[PDB]
Formats: C-alpha cells, structure tokens, sequence
C-alpha cells in the first residue's frame, strides 16, 4: 500500500502563484483535495473508496493548525520557492547539434537522415530541414535525461544527387543564435 | 508569462523506504529528502545553496506523520478487501551523447511506470556484473506513479552488448533492457 | 458484427489452488487484472493506471460474489468436474528479428483451461526467470484462456530458446522451439 | 486433478460509438454457459438444464433486473465514454520492413516479407505492387495477431524470382498513419 499527499504550487516565470492545490492519495487513489472555495478538505472520489475520502476528509478538517497553513497555502508557495524559483526560470543550456546518416524505416528512399539534439534544457525545441536553403517537410517531445538536460531528434528521408546540400535547422533559448547542420552526399 | 510547476510530492508505502519526499520544477527533481538526517538532499550540486532552507519543517513532519498514519491504521483493514495496486516496471537503456565509437559517453537507465516506489538498479556488461557510476534517482511524477534515473559511464566499442536489470523489491520480480551500438556517428 | 466490445468482469475462480481473477477487457485486449491471492491489482499498460477512468478494487468483491456461488453449482451438476482440455503453443518474436538487434520473443498459449499451467523460457536448455514478464489469463469467447510470456533477448547464431509449457492436457511437457536463421 | 471453474462475463457491444449498445452478463459453469442476462430480452434465460434454478429465480428479484436494465447505461456506456482516449482512440504506427528469405539469385524463386509490427488497432490493409502494378497473387498473409500488448504484427508474402529490372513495393494503410506506407525491394 502507497499513499501521497501532493502540494503542488503554480507559479509564472515572475514568481507570482496562479494556483496551489493539496491532494490526498491511498493506493494511488486520489480520495481527496483541498477546496478553497469551502475553506476545507472535500472527497474527489465517489466511488468503492469514497467512504474512506469522507472519513479522510473529517479527520484532517478538525485539524486546526493545517486550515490555516492551507488557507495560506498560495502565499507559501511564494515564500517557500522565493530564493531559487529566479535561478530556474533563466537556467539554459545550450543543445549541441550532430547530423549523420541513419538506417532508413517507412519509407522507399535509399537514404535517411538523423539529426541529433542533446543536452539542452529547458526542453523547448524546435527543429527543421532545409534542402539546398529551402525548407521541407520532415518525414516529438525530448526525452529528459533525468539530469536537467533533454536529447531529441528529427528525420528527413531523400534521395542523394551529389550537388544537393540538406541542412538541420535547430532554435532554443539556451543558445544565443540558430544553429545549422549540413549534409551532403558526395 | 507562461506558468511552471513546482511539485512537492511525499509518499510513504509499506516496506523499505517506508517514507520518502520529492520535489520538483516542472518534470525534473529538485530535491529528494533524507529523513534519518532530516534534510533536503540536492540532485544537482547547483541547487545545494537552497536544500537547508527550512520554512516549512513543520509542514513536511505533519505530513510524513499522517502519510505513514495512513498506511499503518488503514491498509491493514483494506489488506485482502482491497487490491494492492502495483504495476511492473518498464525500463529503457539509451546513451546520454550520440554513439560514436572509442568516445567516453554514458548509458542512461530511465525506469518508468514503477508503483510501488520500490526497486534497485544493477548493470551488466556481456552479462556480467558491473559497479554503475553514482546513485538511483527516484522520483514522482504527475499521476500518483514514479520514475527513476540510473547511470554508467563508458567508451563504446562495436562488439558491446549492455543490459539494465530492475529489481522490483516486492517480490523481486525483475525487468531488464538491452542496449547495443545501433546507427553509430561518423567522427568530425 | 459489431464496431467494438468491452467486458467489464471477465472473472473467474476455481476450486484448485483456491486461485480467481477479476479483469476489465476491450476489444479482447485487457486493461487491468486484479488476482486473488496475490491480492493484487495491475494495469497492463502505464495509461490504465489513471483509477479515474479504470478503477479496479472493485475485484476480489467480484471475485468474492462469484465464488460464494461455486460450490451450489458443484452440487447441482452432480459434480461435473472440469476437463483438461490440450493448449496449442505458439513463438516468434515482436518485432523484425536482426542478428544482434535486441528484441523480445513472445509465446501465446491458447485454449487453455482449466486455467492452471506452467510456462517456462529456457536458453540452451536452461532455465530463464531474469526479466521475463507474463500476463495473466486472458478470454476467450469460447470460454477457454490465453496467456502470453515475454522474453527480451540479443538474438545470436549461437543460441537457441524453448518455450515449454506444462498441462493436464498434456501427456508430458510440451516445448515450443524457435531460433533465427 | 479433479478441479471446478466458475466465470462471470459482463460483455458490452457498441456499434455506431455509443448509438446502440447490448449488454450481455454470462455465467460459466467450467466451460458451460448456464445462464446469460442480454439486454434485448430483458431478462435472465437458462441456456441449459444446469441454469434453471437460476434464471427463475434471479427474474423474481425486481431490484436485480432493474439493476441490470440499466447497466446498458451504468455499466457500457459509462466505462466506454472512460476509456474512449485510450481505446478507440488509441493508434500506434506500424514499423514496415522489407527483406527477402534465402538471399536472391536472379531466375531462382523466392519469398519476400513485408514484416508489419507494433500497430494498433490490428485492422490494417496490407498490399503488393511490382513496377506500380498491383500484384495480388501468391500472396500469403497471417491475418492480424496479437501480441497481448494493445499491439498486433502481419506478415504478408509474396511469390516472386528476383529478374532484374523489378522494383517491389509492399504498401501499408493504416489509421495512424496520415498517409499509407510504402517500403521498396532492389534487388540486386
Ligand atoms: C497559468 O495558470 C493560471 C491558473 O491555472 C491560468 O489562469 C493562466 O491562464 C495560466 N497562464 C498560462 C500562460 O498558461
Ligand atoms: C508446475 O510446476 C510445478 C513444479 O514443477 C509443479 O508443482 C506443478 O505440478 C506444475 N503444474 C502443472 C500443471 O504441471
Ligand atoms: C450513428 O450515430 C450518429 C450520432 O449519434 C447518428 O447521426 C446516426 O443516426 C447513427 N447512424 C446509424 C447508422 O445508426
């Protein structure tokens, strides 16, 4: 048996909170949350559990030290983050950027395209191909590393003509300007 | 101005660890919590300056304690009326860097899916034992679920196979991923 | 006939091993499954874990609630045993199998019943139980069961695999073979 | 090895999304179906000499059948209208490969696979084109099977010699895909 109860705090890039909730979880269950509308503990679940919700509900509602605590609860959130929420919301890290040939799939080209992206953080990213400095159609969310920084990739299948030039086209905050990759066959 | 989550998450379930505390700024963890040492424990070293904070104290103890209330006064009522809800581990094994051959990189053990919060994480090479480099980050995420992060640094060379071994400690049931060279890099 | 069919308590209990099962299936596809005496309830797939939108916990009642109608039945057909029908065993692999391309082998057990069996991977004649995964029973619309095991493997030109099942239905342990080309 | 199994299906029929729906309770006495409640006729019917008692007695039971009338709505379309995201609008790509068995000779007959893999949902049409015409004969297909993981794999193959100038194209039309698949063969 596992049980949770998640404080999960809302906060813009300024450090102003837009929403606080508190939540209340038996074998992942969730059986009650905060209701600040009703200054009090109310069931979310109305099913096999939800006699157990309303009994969770009564036993934390006469506590009296939490309803303050709670009815505060989005101020916390500010006071609490304060130091470092500023430190987080300007952290980046700037994506390196590899182009190579990869074993084609779904597709009747000869050839594939790969263009890696990897330690890059925050995840926002956005990738496109250019064919001789047009753009094209691509034949995705980053995967976290669990280490603050994410990798991803785009694909582009073609056919080689020798004199034809393909060029990865990748654009995040962590890096000051775009960056291109080319490929050509030869 | 877009929003961002800050996400603290406490949890505490019956065997080992029997409580544990996470946070964590959008997906990825902030801080995991040692209780017997009664501090926040930094996943990065940047984020050290701001683990001994200590506004909310009281907070975290009144909840560890009705957490753990929870599980100890009811469970053994539910235990055999209810189900104990588990789900079995599904882990994945990818470098950090692409793969170019004789060049240091790092093989990540993203482990996903994992209720309960409850496993170890071992490494093999060619299927023989091999000491991972660094910890198991355990952490929550959005759904009431978990998720860990293992690590082993290394310098691929084509010939290499690598396997990733999950022990789900309840029951020991166990979950592995292979890892071998696929698509290698040129080197420029 | 019809666009789609969900059955939400496909269940059963049995006298032997006093085991039971209590499942949510769509499209002959399972959901969840809580087990009896494991007292457990799994998600076959991460998404199905929401328990808004699939509760189970509702299991073991409903393993309860059929069970408690058993031993009348017994009674009532003169003790009508059950037969031990032969399941027909079949292997491949998930995916497209590549020499050295990892990958996952898969042996599908039909028609079995009474649901009580023994499915074991062996490699070169041994014994496999690191990192296997197995479902639990699944339907029939004939009323008998299906059951998968799963083993994730480096296919190799120097090794060999044997899925070997084991039922009443069987004169002795029957074992699937497969290896690649 | 003497052993009694009891099973209880609780099956729904949609057609049209959730316009008509039929709900079906079936009792199983090992292998038997003693007993079955269809929406359509309203009440419990033995099916055989053992359901009987049963049927007559579950029909006296008012609070049941209303119970069970409405499960249509309570029971189908409630849990339908749940999973809808994760079911019927659950759609996962296929991986298209295309090899040929014992590696091609010119003149010599062959089989090439057109392997189809991890795709859901399992209907899927599957074709052969030679030089943009589309072969249909000496092909052989599996049919969908399923892989016990909301995911199912086809092979279909086709009868050929490897004469130079050839080109084969395995087409594949799912509902994932935005627009069909197609893998080529050489050959050589
Ligand atoms: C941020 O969150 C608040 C509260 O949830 C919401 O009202 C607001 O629209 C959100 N802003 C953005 C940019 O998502
Ligand atoms: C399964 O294996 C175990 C140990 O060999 C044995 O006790 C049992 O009889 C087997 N079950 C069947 C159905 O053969
Ligand atoms: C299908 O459902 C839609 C919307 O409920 C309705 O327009 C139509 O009558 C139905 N069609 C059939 C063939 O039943």
């Amino acid at each position: 048996f596992v049980a949770h109860v998640e404080s999960t705090c809302l906060l813009d890039d300024a450090g102003t909170p837009k929403d606080f909730t508190y939540c209340i979880s038996f074998n992942k269950d969730l059986l009650t949350c905060w209701d600040p509308e009703e200054n009090k503990m109310a069931p979310c679940e109305f099913g096999v559990l939800n006699s157990l919700a309303n009994v969770l509900s009564q036993h934390l509602n006469q506590k009296d030290t939490l309803m303050q605590r709670l009815r505060n609860g989005l101020q916390n959130c500010a006071t609490h983050t304060q130091p470092f929420w500023g430190s987080l919301t300007n952290r980046t890290r700037p994506p390196s950027v590899q182009v190579a040939k990869t074993t084609p799939f779904n597709t009747r080209e000869p050839v594939m395209l790969a263009c890696y992206v990897w330690g890059f953080y925050p995840a926002e990213v956005t990738i496109t191909w250019r064919k001789n400095g047009k753009l094209v159609m691509p034949h995705k969310t980053a995967q976290p590393n669990g280490d603050w920084t994410y990798q991803t990739l785009s694909h582009l299948a073609l056919t080689p003509s020798y004199g034809d030039t393909y060029t990865c086209v990748v654009e995040h905050i962590g890096a000051p300007e775009p960056i291109l990759r080319d490929w050509t066959p030869g | 101005l877009q929003n961002h989550t800050f996400l603290h998450t406490v949890y505490c379930q019956d065997g080992s660890p029997s409580v544990g505390l996470s946070e964590a700024y959008d997906e990825d963890q902030l801080f995991f919590f040692d209780f017997s040492q009664n501090t926040r424990v930094p996943r990065l070293p940047e984020f050290a300056d701001w683990a001994q904070e200590q506004g909310d104290a009281p907070a975290i103890l009144f909840d560890k304690e009705f957490c753990e209330w929870m599980i100890q006064q009811i469970g053994p009522k539910l235990d055999g009326k209810i189900p104990v809800s588990r789900g079995f581990p599904i882990a994945e094994v990818f470098t950090l860097k692409p793969l170019e051959f004789g060049k240091p990189n790092t093989l990540v053990c993203f482990v996903s899916n994992l209720f309960p919060p409850m496993l170890t994480v071992n490494w093999q090479h060619h299927s023989v034992p091999v000491e991972g480099f660094g910890p198991t980050f355990v952490s929550a995420v959005d759904g009431l679920s978990f998720q860990a992060f293992s690590y082993l640094n290394f310098t691929p060379e084509p010939s290499d196979i690598f396997s990733c071994i999950v022990t789900h400690e309840i029951d020991r049931y166990t979950a592995i991923a292979y890892w071998v060279p696929r698509n290698a890099l040129p080197s420029d | 006939k019809a666009d789609h069919m969900g059955s939400y308590g496909p269940a059963f209990y049995q006298s032997y091993g006093a085991s039971g099962q209590f499942t949510h299936e769509f499209d002959e596809e399972q959901l969840f499954s809580v087990d009896l005496k494991k007292s457990e309830a799994v998600w076959r797939l991460p998404e199905f874990g929401d328990f808004a939108r699939f509760d189970p916990q509702g299991g073991l009642a409903g393993i309860a609630a059929i069970k408690a109608h058993l031993d009348i039945l017994v009674e009532r057909s003169n003790r009508s045993r059950a037969i031990n029908v032969p399941p027909r065993v079949t292997v491949l692999p998930k995916s497209r199998v590549e020499l050295g391309q990892p990958n996952i082998l898969i042996c599908i057990v039909d028609n079995i019943f009474p649901p009580v069996i023994n499915i074991t991977w062996l490699r070169n004649g041994q014994t496999v139980t690191e990192g296997v995964a197995q479902t639990s029973f699944y339907s029939q619309p004939d009323h008998l069961f299906r059951k998968f095991h799963y083993l994730p493997f480096v296919p190799s030109a120097e090794d060999v695999y044997d899925c070997q099942v084991e039922h009443w239905g069987l004169d002795a342990p029957l074992l699937r073979h497969w290896e690649l080309q | 090895p003497e052993d009694f199994v009891i099973q209880a299906k609780a099956d729904c029929y949609f057609t049209n999304g959730t316009e008509k729906v039929q709900f079906v309770v079936r009792f199983i006495f090992n292998l038997e179906e003693y007993v079955r409640f269809d929406s359509d006729v309203g009440m419990f019917v033995a099916l055989t000499k053992l359901g009987q008692p049963d049927a007559e007695q579950w029909n006296s039971r008012l609070d049941l059948l209303e119970r069970s009338r409405q499960a249509v709505d309570g029971v189908c379309r409630h849990n339908y209208r749940l999973g809808a995201p994760f079911t019927v609008g659950r759609k996962v790509q296929p991986e298209v490969t295309v090899y040929p068995e014992r590696t091609p000779l010119l003149h010599q007959h062959n089989l090439l696979h057109c392997s189809v893999t991890g795709f859901y949902p399992g209907d899927i049409k599957i074709k052969w084109f030679l030089n943009g015409q589309e072969e249909r004969a000496g092909v052989m297909s599996t049919g969908p099977i399923r892989n016990g993981d909301w995911t199912f794999q086809t092979v279909v193959m086709l009868e050929m010699t490897p004469e130079l100038g050839h080109v084969y194209t395995c087409l594949v039309d799912h509902s994932s895909l935005l627009s069909p698949v197609s893998v080529e063969w050489r050959a050589q």
